[PDB]
């Protein structure tokens, strides 16, 4: 016999803010400040800044120090975790029930009160070569930074990691510009688990009130094309091949989630031959032996990136890539099932509700909800949304694909890995 | 300025240390006792007597 | 706003009930839309001979590979269009298959659970691609130098008893075990009283009792009797093993004393302990300022990568210490500084840190039982090894009950001038004498 | 009376370094006396020349 | 504010004068003994001060070698007298007693 529920509270403060939160019985609690501050907001004057101060959230602030913070923190066994995307900065905060109040003042003073002290900036620095190097060495990162400094020529081409070149570079003044201008409240959502509504907002009211930065959701990514191509020697070709697709919230969107689930995202069985996968089969069907391949799908807020991606022997990279582009054009001429979308609407919907069956994926998609629409989707209407994407809608996804310009990063022994002319 | 040596923890350091630092002085003393023959303590254990009267 | 005290109460009693079997079918009830169910079963490797080893490990490669009402393919086909997950383990003592899917396909995802579980196609020709399958895992596991250490600290802590084997096996065990060995393993330890089918989420506890009814009768019932053994006792031995390889860049070590089994009540304090030493990585924001003195100490003065402390458990035995990884130069600090700190803990621990450790084990207790599908899994593995399902606020009480005196009396006990087993990979020259890592498991002051 | 024997010198005495050295000492005391008497009177055995003799010549002091 | 103050002040200011620092273009703050507090907090300076405190030193342990000193003109008077050092060093302290007080616990 479980406790009858309790709703989502949800509030829009006239400064622009917004408050979530959700009394859920449980033992502990989860608090983020989500913040539009990603790495979209740095230009070529400062690239870099969001990762320094990814990095820094726990240095000296008006009121606590490093020292109290780490120890403070500890001593309660909470967590303060950053985590940033090309568009947000979530700051999240972890304790048990008794332990809020303590939590959310370092989590105030991290985000709105740093004090970035010269000698502690620079005696940070050299962690963004070690958090650097340790992203790095999965292939994926490089070809997904790579990806997006192709496709884009503006503000979601720039790297979530900083440029080697600026390491050491970034200044203390920097990270006060960057704090100033995007942790404002019409930038920001304050959302709790485990907490009350009126708390969230008593604290949003007295604290949360700084305004004087920037405005919208961009500079604009104005999307362009082309390819990068690194050279590696790593027996194994990594290669994303990639168009235009839609932003997130459009129902266009939707459609190019359910297109992802037609070709194959991940797998759901160990070890299996991944039968409903048809990016998969088509590749499998000509290439014998070691390989993978997905469906991409990136979505922001005013652009979105779709396509694949693979993994192969670097001789068969050619041979991979083309079975995939020409599985896809197969779906853009009309060869799709209907019992396909259908399975397909399945794996979306289950994986979605999959995905906020926990705290953290939960808040994380309340966070981005909040930031994206400025409003709480049920997971009901999202499934209902996601029933309204038509057979035409998947089909014309694939085909927006198919005829748009692309985009491509490839890494590894690249010899035999094609060019885009040559798709 | 030894304040900084001061509270709960230390209290309870030196409390730990405590069974410890007496059997080490346990030991010092027989130690000391044994190696110079000391009469005025020794003339009290039960064997050991080897100074007759 | 209720208490943290209070919010242990409020979680919902875990429902057991038994089959007429010996299958104990076990469930959690939330509101979630989602749930994972699964089974668990008491078949490892620690039940293996030695030749059979690799058994299991073999079995789960094949069990969603085909079954006889559901052949080559088909199974995944279902799985798949439903948009579920299929997924499974094993290690040295539990095997467990679960489905992670939505709540309405609870129906079909104990059926299919049953049909892997029982009426497994073990298909020669399957068999044989597993074979090349598993051998190249062999491959990529031993440049997983972690796994390769944790491989030998339990083969030399469990010397020659059925625990110093790894679950996969060995090489010249994959490419002979055959249909017959398979299928032998599978009579012996698959039957009822050793499986538990676990559920969490959107599910009523009688739906559960249905389906357990209606797709796993057939088991134990005209079954077990002559035949069926019990685990026998797995001697801790506590020595070395040293594989020199300067080619590696980084060395691992690890290093444990013998821990009691599952059911030993102080492994609650053994965890604060350890939760007090914690764990390190050089990606941990907080370098200097980290409460535990090892992870500080290890941060400033650049003395490791990573490391971790642990306590693995086993039927009544386990494994209590840590993991490192450091450069060459480092091992020798690295051991000191370590060491240092059991010891530490075992005479001169002190009451504020435990507060600490109690609470980073509050926080990992709760913060892990987050989903349906840790929950599941909770309940299948502590009806294996508890009998019971443990609730919150009981694990509440034993942490409680934890002072600095219960702890300095429980790591003196296990740590406290005993012999260590210790792994060591890589670059290890300067990896400690046997003699001095035995000497700096006591103290002279004390 | 035999394996748990040595298991409580250990138990009781050896664990802790503070108990071994007091054991030892205490054990260093005991011992002196005993191999000192012990083996006076091994060498006063394989004699009787020295001091036997003392019984006649003083008294008359 | 009056008589008493500007007495104890010429009084600090005869010290200043009879403690002769200044003879040799040093400051205060180039005077303290050097502990760890201190250490950090000269850790701690910005490039142009750090500068400057190691041309002031320099300056001096020369005139200090050949026993000579500045002409009077260039003596650092009292009170001009900038104690570069002290807000740093402040700051330095103030931390390390944080971790005292949590060293108590």
């Amino acid at each position: 016999v479980p406790p009858h529920p309790q709703d989502l509270e949800f509030t829009r403060l006239p400064n622009g803010l917004v408050i979530a939160s959700l009394e859920n019985y449980a033992p502990a609690s989860r608090i983020g400040l989500f913040i539009k501050a990603g790495s979209r907001y740095e230009n070529s004057n400062n690239l870099g800044t969001s990762h320094l101060l990814r990095l820094a959230s726990s240095l000296t602030t008006k009121g606590a120090s490093s020292f109290k913070i780490t120890r403070g923190i500890e001593a309660v066994g909470g967590k303060l975790s950053v985590t940033s995307t090309r568009e947000n900065m979530a700051y999240t905060v972890e304790c048990l029930r008794d332990d809020v109040d303590i939590l959310m003042e370092f989590l105030l003073n991290v985000t709105t009160a740093p004090e970035f002290r010269r000698w502690e900036v620079a005696a940070l620095q050299p962690q963004l070569r070690i958090d650097k190097a340790v992203a790095l060495q999965n292939p994926q990162a490089h070809v997904i930074e790579n990806l997006h400094a192709a496709a884009y020529r503006n503000a979601l081409a720039n790297s979530l990691y900083c440029p080697d070149y600026r390491i050491g570079k970034v200044t203390p003044v920097e990270l006060h510009d960057y704090v100033q201008n995007h942790f404002t409240s019409a930038r920001m959502a304050l959302i709790g688990l485990g907490v009350s509504h009126p708390v969230l907002k008593q604290v949003a009211e007295q604290f949360l009130n700084i305004r004087g930065g920037l405005g919208l959701s961009g500079a604009k990514a104005k999307y362009h094309g082309g390819e990068i191509r690194e050279q590696n020697g790593d027996s194994l070709v990594h290669a994303a091949l990639v168009a235009e697709s839609a932003a997130i919230g459009s129902a266009e969107a939707n459609a190019f989630s359910v297109l992802q689930h037609v070709l194959g995202a991940g797998p759901h069985v160990k070890r299996g031959s991944n039968a409903t996968s048809s990016l998969y089969q088509a590749v499998a069907k000509g290439v014998h032996q070691p390989f993978d391949v997905s469906a991409f799908n990136a979505s922001y807020s005013d652009s979105g990136l779709f396509g694949f991606y693979t993994i192969s022997q670097a001789a068969s990279a050619g041979d991979v890539i083309k079975a995939a582009y020409n599985q896809v054009k197969t779906i853009a001429q009309g060869n799709l099932s209907n019992p396909d979308v259908q399975a397909a609407k399945n794996k979306l919907k289950a994986g979605y509700l999959m995905s906020v069956e926990s705290s953290e994926g939960f808040l994380d998609e309340v966070g981005s909800q909040a930031l994206a629409a400025g409003s709480y989707t049920p997971p009901s209407t999202v499934l209902q949304q996601i029933d309204a994407v038509a057979d035409a809608d998947v089909i014309n996804a694939a085909k927006k694909f198919v005829s748009g310009r692309k985009s491509m990063a490839a890494s590894g022994n690249l010899g035999h890995t094609p060019f885009i002319d040559e798709l | 300025m030894l304040t900084r040596f001061l509270g709960p923890r230390y209290r309870q350091l030196a409390r730990n240390w405590v069974p410890t630092a007496q059997l080490w002085g346990a030991v010092g003393a027989v130690g000391l006792v044994w190696a110079t023959d000391w009469r005025l303590i020794l003339d009290w254990v039960p064997y050991i007597n080897g100074k007759f009267k | 706003t209720a208490t943290y005290a209070q919010a242990l109460q409020s979680v919902p009693e875990t429902q057991v009930s038994q089959l007429d079997n010996g299958l104990r079918v076990a469930s959690e009830q939330s509101s979630q839309p989602t749930c994972t169910v699964g089974v668990w079963i008491d078949a490892g490797s620690r039940y293996e001979s030695e030749k059979n080893n690799g058994a299991g490990y073999f079995v789960e490669h094949l069990a969603f590979k085909g079954t006889k009402n559901r052949p080559g393919n088909a199974l995944e086909k279902e799985v798949e269009s439903m948009g579920a997950h299929l997924n499974a383990y094993s290690t040295r003592e539990h095997t467990a298959y679960y489905i992670k899917a939505l709540s309405k396909d609870l129906p079909k995802a104990v059926e299919l659970l049953a049909d892997i579980v029982q009426n497994c196609s073990l298909e020669d020709s399957q068999i044989e691609k597993e074979r090349d399958v598993i051998l190249q895992e062999l491959q990529e596991n031993d440049t997983s130098m972690r796994d390769v250490v944790f491989n030998y600290l339990h083969a030399t802590a469990f010397q020659g008893t059925p625990l110093a084997q790894s679950v996969e096996g060995p090489s010249e065990n994959v490419r002979k075990l055959s249909r017959a060995d398979l299928t032998e393993y599978l009579s012996r330890h698959y039957k009822a009283p050793r499986m538990v089918l676990a559920a969490a989420g959107g599910l009523e506890h009688r739906q559960l009792l249905d389906l357990a009814q209606k797709h796993f009768s057939g088991l134990s019932g005209t079954y077990d009797e002559d035949a069926v053994p019990t685990l026998s006792p797995c001697r801790f031995t506590g020595s070395q093993i040293c594989h020199r390889e300067d080619g590696l860049p980084l060395a691992h070590v690890a290093i444990a004393v013998e821990g009691p089994g599952w059911a030993h009540p102080d492994n609650v304090a053994l965890q604060v302990a350890n939760a007090i030493i914690g764990h390190y990585d050089c990606t941990y924001g907080g370098g200097a300022h980290l409460s535990s003195p090892l992870a500080s100490i290890a941060a400033t003065n650049k003395l490791c990568q990573s490391f971790q402390t642990f306590n693995i458990c086993y039927a009544d035995t386990g494994l209590l210490g840590a993991h490192f990884v450091c450069d060459h130069m480092s091992i020798d600090d690295m051991m000191f500084v370590l060491q240092g700190q059991w010891m530490r803990l075992c005479t001169s621990a002190t009451e504020s840190e435990v507060l600490r450790g109690k609470n980073l084990l509050r926080n990992a207790l709760v913060s892990h039982l987050d989903g349906t599908t840790p929950v599941c899994e909770d309940i299948g593995r502590s009806l294996l090894t508890y009998g019971r399902r443990i609730p919150l606020a009981e694990w509440e009480s034993r942490i409680a009950e934890v002072d600095a005196r219960v702890v300095r009396e429980v790591c003196s006990k296990y740590f406290y001038d005993q012999c260590p087993a210790v792994a060591g990979f890589g670059p290890i020259e300067q990896l400690p004498d046997y003699n001095r890592i035995r000497s700096g498991m006591f103290w002279l002051r004390f | 009376v035999a394996p748990t024997l040595t298991a409580r010198l250990y138990s009781l005495l050896f664990r802790r370094t503070s108990t071994f050295a007091l054991t030892i000492v205490v054990g260093a005391l005991f011992f002196e006396r005993a191999f000192d008497q012990g083996a006076d009177a091994i060498y006063e055995h394989i004699n009787e020349g020295k001091l036997w003799k003392h019984i006649k010549h003083k008294y008359e002091n | 504010v009056s008589a008493s103050s500007r007495w104890l002040e010429g009084i600090r200011k005869w010290y200043y004068n009879a403690a002769g620092f200044n003879k040799l273009g040093l400051m205060r703050d180039d005077t303290i003994h050097e502990n760890d507090d201190v250490k950090e907090a000269i850790r701690r300076l910005p490039e142009n001060l750090y500068d400057d405190r190691v041309f002031r030193i320099k300056r001096a342990l020369d005139l200090s070698m050949r026993q000579q000193i500045l002409p009077k003109e260039q003596w650092t008077k009292y009170e001009e007298d900038k104690s570069y050092l002290e807000p740093y060093l402040k700051e330095v302290i103030r931390e390390r007693k944080e971790r005292e007080e949590w060293a108590k616990k």
